[PDB]
RNA sequence: AGGGGAUCGAAGAUGAUCAGAUACCGUCGUAGUCUUAACCAUAAACUAUGCCGACUAGGGAUCGGGUGGUGUUUUUCUUAUGACCCACUCGGCACCUUACGAGAAAUCAAAGUCUUUGGGUUCUGGGGGGAGUAUGGUCGCAAGGCUGAAACUUAAAGGAAUUG
């Protein structure tokens, strides 16, 4: 990939994990 | 700004001697430079050197001879005992046939073979071959 | 590897320039960067000037000239044989192409 | 071996007809040679050892160009040495033309003294560097039987100038043997462009060996 | 340099540059040894009797070989108020 | 096509260099001295020397040409060279007897210390769009 | 020049910096956190002694076309399960 | 030193002034160069001619030093100077180089233009700057004839004049072969004017040498 | 959040090409684009060149300032201006040639005065990935920012130029 486009993906994994995180919590 | 002045003088020696000039314009002059100057011109490295007084710093117009090859300062005036001496003078000067390490001691600015001589011991000011 | 010296864009000195829009594709480019050509041409063409002289009601009417700046986008102009790449040693020659109307 | 030798250039004829006596007036005045007859001839003993045998490849459309790349270094272990690189396409011709150029390219060295000097020099008279591409030799002076310090190249061509002791100092990649050569030749002939204390006083500027014998040049 | 017997031991002692008073290298290929001919009083040059100046290739491919020359000229009195040693 | 290739070219410049008195501008004639002066395999070959060297002849009695040089066209040299007309432009004859300066060489006469006729007059300081 | 200080009584910068920029090694790394110990299969050790589990044919890489027979082990020092390699042609038949 | 007979005539000097060697400078300026005398308000930095005159004597000095006359080669590729050249080295045994140099003469051994010579005179280090190279690359000293924007490379005795104006080159190539042939011994004494006369050196053009063939068949 | 609301326009609505095209092209079109307070603090935020000093090489120009010109026009009869021409100087964006030094070079008048290694100083990097990821702090309403690993894996990744 793109450096850009991994960092958006990694940024759009993290926000479903931070999604996840505060179902949890 | 202008830390060491005699870091700026003997730039100025240096970069003219490569150059190829006979001369060089020494712009602020200090008691320091100028015993250097008599050291070398002891030794015979230097001309016929002139100060000229300014009332603010003295100038120096120093006649060269292109027998010096390169000056150089020891920026911090490091700490040398009179052991180390003799690693300082093999790490700075080519062969121990010549060269010397101009340093200060309590008796006076002076090379490092007088310094010998005399058993004193003190700053590192330079080197000179 | 830098392939020019002046980037090829013409600044040095001013951090940014107001980016100007191509005639041809409509890119947004900064204006020294802009290859600009000025086209000035006549209203008619070379072949239409007798028919307008010979009708016009003015004997010694001197048709006008339509004034234009043309910024284009550099890719457009590599297109449109405006712009010609040259070999490494000929980049630098700054001066115009020296007048065929010797 | 034919060593006809129709000089051509002045010092040709000047060294065929005997009026030059050694390299030193050669060394003394920059004269240049162009002629392997003339240093083959002051110094009939230079011994030559190949260094390296380095294939190159030019690649054309059709197959690849192979040529070989013969680095050569020869001396007479007394004093003088000459570095000898060429690319050419059989091997034997590679080192012959090699050590051509290692023969035009000869120079003298100065062998000085660690300090007390006694009875004759082993050493270099001072420090020395020497940069080629991004190899660079530090060749420092040595006491008395401490060996030639250095890789075996660098201390073969020691070994060859002539010098019993020095110590060395490579820094950048000498894995490249032809630079590692190259700054370690520019270097050891570096050792006379150094103006050492006892080598001040002012000399009266003896004529030059060309001027005093053009006559005898110019064969007619 | 000197041997401790006293015998010159160095290899070759080599010239020195005439106007900078540098060392003049083996391969120096483009120091010159310009030669100027004595002349007699009543204006001939007398053969084999020259004085010389060794310029080091340095200088001469810095373009300032003339103005070294000059000077050294007119401090052994060859020419007549060509330099000025103030400019 | 013919365009006289490398060897026609080289054989005729070095025989004129060498021989050029004894060359003439009649074809058959050239190809004749060709043939004794010259040891030629084909006789194809040496009607092209012959040839060529005619073209020579032919462009050398117009004028001299390049790289060619006998020993003959430098006696034209030295007729043309030698020429000098009897009065000096230089020697303050033309102009009425006038050598025609500015002011600062006047004074660089006067400081040199030594006598010579001068016309002094300004140049206007002026400098045009040129 | 040479962008680091340079001063008689610039000690402590000097040492900070250099126990700093040791970070970057990645022997002193390992050697500082313990790396060989902690996570290392073994302790900061040469050898171990383990029990096989079974026995592994592993293709080689690339250009290389062949197996090379190698055998699970659980190591008896902490119970880390790691593959390991047998030399020479017939000695996967002598591991037991 | 020189003897008062080695001083400028007055002769010489009216010479080189009527040439209008003093006017050779041009606007630009380099700082190789002190022989400039005053700044004309048009803009014509004018040549201290004493100075100029000394170098050619010292110049007379350095080809009279050397034994071998054809150890001296005069060189121009400058069309206004290569008759010059050519009539020098006539006069003198040094050889000329006219127009093109055909360059790797000086270092190539092989070349059948192959000079080896042990002086080099140069009309114009701008235009003959691979002769300047060239004679650097074997150690040899050029006399190059510059003008007060010539630049200064590798050239040790530099004779201020104008080489914009063929006058000012043929005169100085004159007075320089003048000089070289009194210093040489031939020629008697330096207090006649030389019998050849200075402007048979002076460049001819093809229109010139046209009228002057005119003239010549007239008769 | 509040005021705007022309053009342009992410999302979308579509009309075509295409094997497929929710892409390139064509029509519309919300948010934004413009503003007022409050956040955000990231960009190839690039000259990919930290700052302050001294020295080293020539060339014109250009901008601002100051000097002189019996300078040129101007015109208010003429001074004085102003605008120009010439020379110099200080400071700035740069440019041109060159290396004598530098670099692995491409190139640099600073990237020089660095093995002949030291003018004063901050901040970074130590093979490539893993990864600017996990975790932990802290800032932020949020987006995200700052700080920032390792296990493991790999023998190269990469720079510059050369010939095809
Ligand atoms: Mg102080
Ligand atoms: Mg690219
Ligand atoms: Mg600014
Ligand atoms: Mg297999
Ligand atoms: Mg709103
Ligand atoms: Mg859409
Ligand atoms: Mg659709
Ligand atoms: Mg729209
Ligand atoms: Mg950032
Ligand atoms: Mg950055
Ligand atoms: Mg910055
Ligand atoms: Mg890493
Ligand atoms: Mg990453
Ligand atoms: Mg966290
Ligand atoms: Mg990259
Ligand atoms: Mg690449
Ligand atoms: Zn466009």
């Amino acid at each position: 990939m793109r450096a850009k486009w991994r960092k958006k993906r990694t940024r759009r994994l993290k926000r479903k994990r931070r999604k996840v995180r505060a179902r949890s919590k | 700004t202008r830390t060491s002045v005699l870091a700026d003088a003997l730039n100025a020696i240096n970069n003219a001697e490569k150059t190829g000039k006979r001369q060089v314009l020494i712009r602020p002059s200090s008691k320091v430079i100028i015993k250097f100057l008599q050291v070398m011109q002891k030794h015979g490295y230097i001309g016929e050197f002139e100060y000229i007084d300014d009332h603010r710093s003295g100038k120096i117009v120093v006649q060269l001879n292109g027998r010096l090859n390169k000056c150089g300062v020891i920026s911090p005036r490091f700490n040398v005992k009179i052991a180390d001496v003799e690693k300082w003078t093999a790490n700075l000067l080519p062969a121990r046939q010549f060269g010397y390490v101009i340093l200060t001691t309590s008796a006076g600015i002076m090379d490092h073979e007088e310094a010998h001589r005399k058993h004193v011991s003190g700053k590192i000011l330079g080197f000179v071959y | 590897p830098k392939k020019r010296a002046s980037n090829g864009r013409n600044k040095k000195g001013r951090g940014h320039v107001k980016p100007v829009r191509c005639v041809n594709c409509s890119r947004s480019v900064p204006k020294d960067k802009a290859i600009k050509r000025m086209a000035i041409r006549n209203i008619v063409e070379a072949a239409a000037i007798r028919d307008l002289s010979e009708a016009s009601v003015y004997a010694e009417y001197a048709l006008p000239k339509t004034y234009n700046k043309l910024h284009y986008c550099i890719s457009c102009a590599i297109h449109a044989r405006i712009v010609r790449v040259r070999s490494r040693t000929d980049r630098r020659i700054r001066a115009p192409p020296q007048r065929p109307r010797f | 071996e034919e060593k006809g030798w129709v000089p051509v250039t002045k010092l040709g004829r000047l060294v065929k007809a005997g009026k030059i006596s050694s390299i030193e007036e050669i060394f003394l005045h920059s004269l240049p040679v162009k002629e392997f007859q003339i240093i083959d001839q002051l110094l009939p003993n230079l011994k030559d050892e190949v260094m390296n045998i380095k294939p190159v490849q030019k690649q054309t459309r059709a197959g690849q160009r192979t040529r070989f790349k013969a680095v050569v270094v020869v001396g007479d272990s007394n004093g003088h040495v000459g570095l000898g690189i060429k690319t050419a396409k059989e091997v034997a011709g590679a080192i012959r033309a090699g050590i051509i150029i290692a023969k035009l390219s000869v120079i003298p060295i100065r062998r000085g003294y660690w300090g007390t000097n006694l009875g004759q020099p082993h050493s270099l008279a001072t420090k020395t560097s020497g940069k080629c591409g991004s190899v660079s030799v530090r060749l420092i002076p040595a006491p008395r039987g401490s060996g030639i310090v250095a890789s075996p190249a660098v201390k073969k061509l020691m070994q060859l100038a002539g010098v019993e002791d020095v110590y060395t100092s490579s820094t950048g990649s000498t894995r490249t043997l032809e630079n590692t050569l190259k700054a370690a030749f520019v270097a050891i002939g570096n050792t006379y462009g150094f103006l050492t204390p006892n080598l001040w006083e002012v000399q009266a500027l003896t004529p030059s060996p060309m001027d005093v014998y053009a006559d005898y040049a110019t064969a007619s | 340099m000197e041997n401790d017997k006293g015998q010159l031991v160095e290899l070759y002692v080599p010239r020195k540059c005439s106007a900078t008073n540098r060392i003049i290298k083996a391969k120096d290929h483009s120091s010159v040894q310009i030669n100027i001919a004595q002349v007699d009083e009543e204006g001939r040059a007398i053969p084999g009797e020259y004085v010389t100046y060794a310029l080091s290739g340095y200088i001469r491919a810095r373009g300032e070989a003339d103005d070294s020359l000059n000077r050294l000229a007119q401090q052994d009195g060859l020419l007549k108020n060509v330099w000025s040693y103030s400019r | 096509g013919r365009v006289r290739t490398k060897t026609v070219k080289r054989a005729s410049k070095a025989l004129i260099e060498k021989y050029y008195p004894k060359l003439t501008m009649d074809f058959q004639t050239n190809k004749r001295l060709c043939d004794e002066i010259a040891t030629i395999q084909s006789k194809r070959l040496r009607n092209k020397i012959a040839g060529y060297t005619t073209h020579l002849m032919k462009r050398i009695q117009k004028g001299p040409v390049r790289g060619i040089s006998f020993k003959l066209q430098e006696e034209e040299r030295e007729r043309k060279d030698q020429y000098v007309p009897d009065v000096s432009a230089l020697d303050l004859s033309h102009s009425n007897d006038v050598l025609n300066v500015d002011t600062q060489t006047a004074e660089l006469v006067n400081s040199l210390g030594l006598k010579l006729p001068l016309s002094v007059s300004s140049v206007s300081a002026v400098r045009d769009r040129r | 020049g040479k962008g680091k200080p340079r001063g008689l009584n610039s000690a402590r910068k000097l040492r900070v910096h250099r126990r700093n920029n040791r970070w970057a090694e990645t022997t002193y790394k390992k050697r500082l956190l313990g790396t060989a110990f902690k996570s290392s299969p073994f302790g900061g050790s040469s050898h171990a002694k383990g029990i096989v589990l079974e026995k592994i044919g592993i293709e080689s890489k690339q250009p290389n076309s062949a197996i090379r027979k190698c055998v699970r082990v659980q190591l008896i020092k902490n119970g880390k399960k790691v593959t390991a390699f047998v030399p020479n042609d017939g000695c996967l038949n002598f591991v037991d | 030193s020189l003897p008062s007979t080695f001083d400028l005539t007055s002769e010489d000097a009216q010479l080189l002034l009527a040439a209008r060697v003093h006017l050779g400078a041009k606007n630009v300026q380099v700082h190789q160069e002190p022989y400039v005398y005053k700044a004309r308000p048009d803009g014509v930095n004018v040549i201290n001619v004493g100075k100029t005159w000394e170098k050619i004597v010292l110049a007379a000095r350095i080809i009279a030093a050397i034994p071998n006359p054809e150890d001296v080669v005069a060189i121009s590729s400058r069309t206004y100077g290569q008759r010059a050249v050519l009539k020098y080295a006539a006069h003198t045994g040094a050889t000329p180089i006219a127009g093109r140099f055909t360059p790797g003469s000086f270092t190539n051994y092989i070349t059948r233009s192959f000079k080896e010579p042990r002086l080099v005179i140069v009309t114009d280090p701008r235009s003959d700057a691979q002769a300047i190279k060239e004679s650097s690359y074997v150690n040899i000293p050029v006399i190059a004839l510059t003008d007060l924007d010539s630049p200064s490379e590798y050239v040790d005795v530099a004779i201020p004049c104008n080489n914009r104006g063929k006058h000012s080159i043929g005169l100085i190539w004159y007075l320089l072969a003048r000089e070289v042939l009194r210093l040489r011994g031939a020629l008697p004494d330096r207090t006649q004017p030389w019998a050849i006369m200075p402007d048979l050196y002076f460049y001819r053009n093809p229109e010139e040498i046209e009228q002057q063939t005119a003239e010549e068949e007239a008769v």
